[PDB]
DNA sequence: TCGGATGTATATATCTGACACGTGCCTGGAGACTAGGGAGTAATCCCCTTGGCGGTTAAAACGCGGGGGACAGCGCGTACGTGCGTTTAAGCGGTGCTAGAGCTGTCTACGACCAATTGAGCGGCCTCGGCACCGGGATTCTCGA
DNA sequence: CGAGAATCCCGGTGCCGAGGCCGCTCAATTGGTCGTAGACAGCTCTAGCACCGCTTAAACGCACGTACGCGCTGTCCCCCGCGTTTTAACCGCCAAGGGGATTACTCCCTAGTCTCCAGGCACGTGTCAGATATATACATCCGA
């Protein structure tokens, strides 16, 4: 379903991710819209981060939710 | 440099960000202080940590100053507080709030960036190692924190 | 007669239509010189003016100054990008130098 | 004796509108005397080639669009060419 | 006749030039390079400005006979005419 | 404010488009002169002409559709002022697909 | 790309709404969409970026580019300067007849 | 047990210092033997005005700067520090001058 | 069964070329990048077939004139490999990058 | 009657880089400069191809001629010698 | 009707002639010739004007031509070009 | 009359002193053209398509050739140091690159 | 991991000279008019640009192996940085001289402009010799040993 | 120190482009007049050169020690060379038609001229922005 996706400083997108797909696969649909890649990426629920093998039906995602995008830049 | 901060108090107490909170010391609308709630995915359970927040006064077109006073083991981070992000330091815009910043500090206590510390040699043993600072990450935050 | 207007107003300018038409005769550029050809010239040189005092205008407030000193026509000209194309080639007297050190020079953490 | 003419009064009176309340040493207006001068013989030194090579002996307003054209990069040409053109069309129809 | 006053251009004076430049550490051997590069510029740019003078009949080196030697050379000033 | 409350009669012509004479339903705005029409106005009308239809600022000197990018922003001024449109955008285009799979 | 779909091409304009309707506004739904992320204040003579369209003031922009690096604050893509930007007053009448004055 | 700064650090600090000043660098009586030792090669008893001896400041002084700039990418490339000889022949020959 | 030392079949190809004239890039595939590139500046444009013509022995004698500063750039970088920093010097100090 | 011309830049094929680079006088050349040395091109090509055409829709011609290009890169200070002019 | 276009390729086979009389060019290589002419032109008289311009005259003389070839040509390009200009004007002198 | 000479026959040259005048007249340099004028112009460019043609003309007697082809060009301009000061911002169409090999590319010994 | 030392930004008062404004005068720009030719427009020819087949084969693409070169680490040593103390001469400011720049005025020789004339140089046509290509055999680096 | 691709050298065929010829128009030459650009001479006075004295900023010389340039070693990735297969460039041919040249005609636009007057320049004057000095407080470097 429409999960809004925050980040820092605002970029906002519209991404059709089923609560099905793992957390991983979410990660790659960021790859193809924006060239960022999943190595880099940190995703926050309310204080609580993604682990990589769970899915986003673990947290009671529902319909219209936010994410938060932080960029680990590996090597500064 | 003075009206925009008027209304960061406004987005911090309205709502809050989790794991977070921050304020002025007093008078000085220049000089913070945060307070950061420990995540429970990290070695850092029973967190609380302080911060010291300072405005260069060009404030939001420069980066400001954020420190620690409290000693925390971790590869990114100085004994003296200094932290290094390179959204702080390199990448950073005026559209960026403190209560992004500090949903960025949080998340450097789960994960780390281990390819630039500060204190090389704590970041040695990263790379080879995984049990060590499990246990070194939970014996020296219950001490100088708890 | 009819009280004589100028042509720079009657373009709504202030670079001078006059000057820039004689400038155009007197200089050896063609035979002739058409009527709307300084009316151009003049709007193009106003408005690459204007987009030069905006930016040193706004250089000279950082600095907490009220006169425009040839350090901020450099501040102004090599920030932009586009302004860099035009004058690349051109050293501003008095104007120096933005303030750059590369990274590999700055000590290590 | 022997005036000498220069753009230093139409420098101030684009200053006067664009920020109100600053001004000019005299160093920096023997700066911007300089940027006037070495662009037009810029603009119509490559107004004139274009007359040459298309065999005519006039310059005109078109030849003064593609000399802003060749010169000026990017977006300064997409601003003085949309401002050059905004003169020529208020200068003939207050005639 | 006047003799030896490239090395007026001294050491210490080079190094400012050099830190506007953004460099740090110097090799000794610079120096010496350096002012044979300032002898190769000013000869090529004295040696235009002299033509502008004889061709105009005039023996003092005016400011602009300067200026249209470094406009030639592809390297106009702004600030002291044109 | 605290409220601000007001009409629709005074908001229409921020919301409404002039090839279909509607409210905004995947805007898209010209680069150079910033007006904003729907995604199915301007991709029909920009295979005719290069010029916006209102202020006739030419879009691009070959193909207009590089110059054309959509605001995501003012849609979500038109599916919040206006009561009920992210639904009926859906309930149009469910209905579309109940007959042609 | 900018290939229309087969919704797209059999899509019907949504008309407006005439009858007299008044509007609840609240303020805590139109944060992202009217206020200036740089000042975090209303947005007051806004330009949009061109490749990004994205809102600030005129103010901010230009200082946000001379006293940093050239890029769109809230995308990190390239900015060159002020004339890689345009005013929207199509934008400036939206707060004035949402919020007068 | 007297201070003593460690090497580099006033250097960085003075290429802060000029970075942000406008002034000629080089002093401007040894600047004018020079001007009239090259000109004695093209004319003899030549008189200069005041102001194009200090147009050769500012265009020599800028055009040193700029070789400078040059040198350091050179260096920088050869993974030094130091700028060397070796680095303003590669930045003079790449430009079109030697 | 028969093999040259790696970089004695290179210094016979640079001693190839440094004698001949001729155009090292094709030719059809390049009127193909001149006539995409032309796209976005009018539409329909027809092009002389000296006018091509023109712009691969512009196009190749500029391409020349770099890899000969990008030679330099990685010899005095101590290599004989030219890597894409090589690149980025010679465009960097001749005013281009 | 146009539709598109798709891509044509993988049509300066990497044995034609290589030659390019063998009058350039060089021994070996990295993988990576395949790849940059054609995002080079494009910098060239569209430089002068700006000033080109703006000299035909200019002289009101449809075609680019050769002169165009001569005048295009005489513009940019690298000048053609036999093509005219 | 063609137009009749002028070019320096009848006075480049002359110049042969005298310099190498057993030797000719291609067409591709006159072209060349043709543009070494044509853009040196360019040069010269293009300094030339700019020496009126500057010393606020209206008439290119040959003294207008000796600076401007003193400033274009290298080194012994312009001492053996001035001298054989000098020999062409004052075959005038003696010879009108 | 008495019989037309020419005018590049009195200066003993070759290069048309005729059309040197009126391209000097056409052309837009100056309102008026000396009459020594167009007499320097074609000594001065005799004798540098003279200089170029004994160069090129010896590098097509060391490839045992009878014509001056466009590589002739190149080897004559780029191998003397004041043709490549005229010619440095130059491409000679067809004429190709110097065969130049660096020291640190050839095989050890 | 820290306190002394040095350097930095910051605030305040004083002071000078350069900016900005004003005034008077003159010369350059505007208004009005006329005349001639440059350019815009229409019609027409025919060149040359595009487009499409088809066969051939040079050149790209792919894959494999192995050696050379990039790159990181390490140790040695010397050359450059920092700094103090002593020497030099730049900088200022002042006075005095005169070369030469800059202007004015008179006058002539030079160049534009014109009309008539005629021969140089352009375009088209024709032809033979330089140069490319083929092919056979000398022969010169290259590399394993 | 021989084997094997590769480079040169030579003798022969074959074609097409250079070089010469010719008809002819248009551009250069002759001869002449006319107004003005520039050469020349005199004179004013600005500013460039020369000298002097004093203050003190900056250059110079020296010593010491750190850290960076540079040579050496080793490991491994990644280019080169080569052989095989596949793609599409290149060539020649044919055909259609857009559009580049070219002409002829006509009219609007620009130069040129005369007059009139106001915008801009030189010159003068007074006040405030900026520079300098002082005295802070705070930031930053570094040995212990
Ligand atoms: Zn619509
Ligand atoms: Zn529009
Ligand atoms: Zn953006
Ligand atoms: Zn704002």
């Amino acid at each position: 379903m429409q999960i809004f996706v925050k980040t820092l400083t605002g970029k906002t997108i519209t991404l059709e991710v089923e609560p099905s797909d793992t957390i991983e696969n979410v990660k790659a649909k960021i790859q193809d819209k924006e060239g960022i890649p999943p190595d880099q990426q940190r995703l926050i629920f309310a204080g609580k981060q993604l682990e990589d093998g769970r899915t986003l039906s673990d947290y009671n995602i529902q319909k219209e939710s936010t994410l938060h995008l932080v960029l680990r830049l590996r090597g500064g | 440099a003075l009206k925009r901060i008027h209304k960061e108090l406004n987005d911090l107490a309205r709502d809050p960000p989790a794991q977070s909170s921050a304020g002025p010391v007093g008078d000085d609308m220049f000089h913070w202080q945060a307070t950061i709630m420990g995540p429970n995915d990290s070695p850092y359970q029973g967190g609380v940590f302080f911060l010291t927040i300072h405005f260069p006064t060009d404030y939001p077109f420069k980066p400001p100053k954020v420190a620690f006073t409290t000693r925390i083991y971790h590869p990114n981070i100085n004994s003296n507080g200094s932290i290094c992000l390179d959204i702080l330091r390199s990448q950073w815009s005026p559209a960026l709030t403190i209560s992004k910043v500090l949903l960025s500090i949080s998340s450097l206590l789960s994960d780390p960036n281990p390819d630039d510390p500060l204190v090389p040699e704590i970041a040695r043993i990263y790379k080879t190692d995984r049990e060590k600072y499990n246990r070194i990450a939970r014996e020296w935050t219950q001490k100088y924190a708890m | 007669r009819a009280k004589a207007k100028t042509r720079s107003s009657r373009a709504g300018l202030q670079f001078p239509v006059g000057r820039v038409h004689r400038l155009l005769r007197k200089g050896n550029y063609s035979e002739r010189v058409g009527a709307g050809a300084p009316v151009y010239l003049a709007a193009v040189l106003e408005y690459l003016t204007a987009e030069i005092l905006e930016l040193a205008g706004n250089a000279a407030r950082d600095n907490k100054k009220t006169r425009i000193i040839p350090r901020h026509l450099q501040l102004a000209i090599r920030n932009d990008e586009e302004l860099n194309k035009l004058l690349g080639r051109v050293t501003i007297a008095q104007g120096g130098v933005l303030p750059n050190i590369q990274a590999v020079l700055l000590p290590k953490k | 004796r022997s005036r000498k003419e220069s753009y230093s009064v139409y420098v101030y009176k684009v200053l006067k509108q664009v920020h109100p309340d600053t001004g000019i040493s005299s160093k920096a207006m023997g700066i911007m005397n300089s940027f006037v001068n070495d662009i037009f013989e810029r603009i119509a030194g490559e107004a004139s080639r274009l007359a040459h090579y298309n065999k005519r002996s006039t310059i005109t307003s078109r030849e003064i669009q593609t000399a802003v054209r060749l010169l000026l990069p990017g977006e300064l040409a997409k601003h003085a060419v949309s401002e050059g053109t905004k003169a020529v069309t208020k200068y003939t129809s207050a005639k | 006749v006047l003799r030896d006053n490239i090395q007026g251009i001294t050491k210490p004076a080079i190094r400012r030039l050099a830190r506007r430049g953004g460099v740090k550490r110097i090799s000794g051997l610079i120096y010496e390079e350096t002012r044979g590069v300032l002898k190769v510029f000013l000869e090529n740019v004295i040696r235009d400005a002299v033509t502008y003078t004889e061709h105009a009949k005039r023996k003092t080196v005016t400011a602009m006979d300067v200026v249209y030697a470094l406009k030639r050379q592809g390297r106009t000033l702004y600030g002291f005419g044109g | 404010h605290r409220t601000t409350r007001i009409k629709i009669t005074e908001l229409n012509p921020h919301l409404m488009c002039v090839l279909c004479g509607g409210y905004f339903i995947d805007a898209t705005t010209i680069i150079e002169c910033l007006h904003s029409f729907c995604k199915t106005c301007i991709v029909r009308y920009l295979e005719t002409s290069k010029y916006c239809p209102i202020c006739d600022v030419q879009v691009h000197k070959t193909r207009p559709l590089l110059n054309i990018r959509s605001d995501k922003t003012l849609q979500d001024i038109v599916y919040k002022l206006v009561p009920g449109l992210f639904k009926n955008e859906m309930k149009r285009r469910r209905d579309f697909y109940a007959a042609h799979p | 790309t900018w290939e229309l779909s087969l919704y797209e091409l059999q899509r019907t304009p949504q008309e407006a709404i005439t009858d007299g309707l008044e509007i609840v506004v609240s303020p805590r739904s139109l944060h992202s969409e009217l206020m200036c992320p740089i000042c975090l204040d209303m947005l007051k003579n806004t330009m949009t970026t061109k490749e990004c369209l994205h809102r600030f003031c005129a103010d901010c922009l230009i200082t946000a580019l001379r006293s940093g690096n050239k890029e769109c604050p809230t995308c990190r893509k390239k900015l060159v300067s002020k004339r890689s930007l345009r005013p929207d007053p199509n934008f400036d009448a939206l707060i004035s007849k949402i919020y007068p004055s | 047990k007297p201070h003593r700064y460690r090497p580099g650090t006033v250097a960085l600090r003075e290429i802060r210092r000029y970075q942000k000043s406008t002034e000629l660098l080089i002093r401007k009586l040894p600047f004018q033997r020079l001007v009239r030792e090259i000109a004695q090669d093209f004319k003899t008893d030549l008189r200069f005005q005041s102001s194009a001896v200090m147009a050769l400041q500012e265009a020599c002084e800028a055009y040193l700067v700029g070789l400078f700039e040059d040198t350091n990418l050179c260096a920088i490339h050869a993974k030094r520090v130091t700028i060397m000889p070796k680095d303003i022949q590669l930045a003079r020959r790449i430009r079109g001058e030697r």
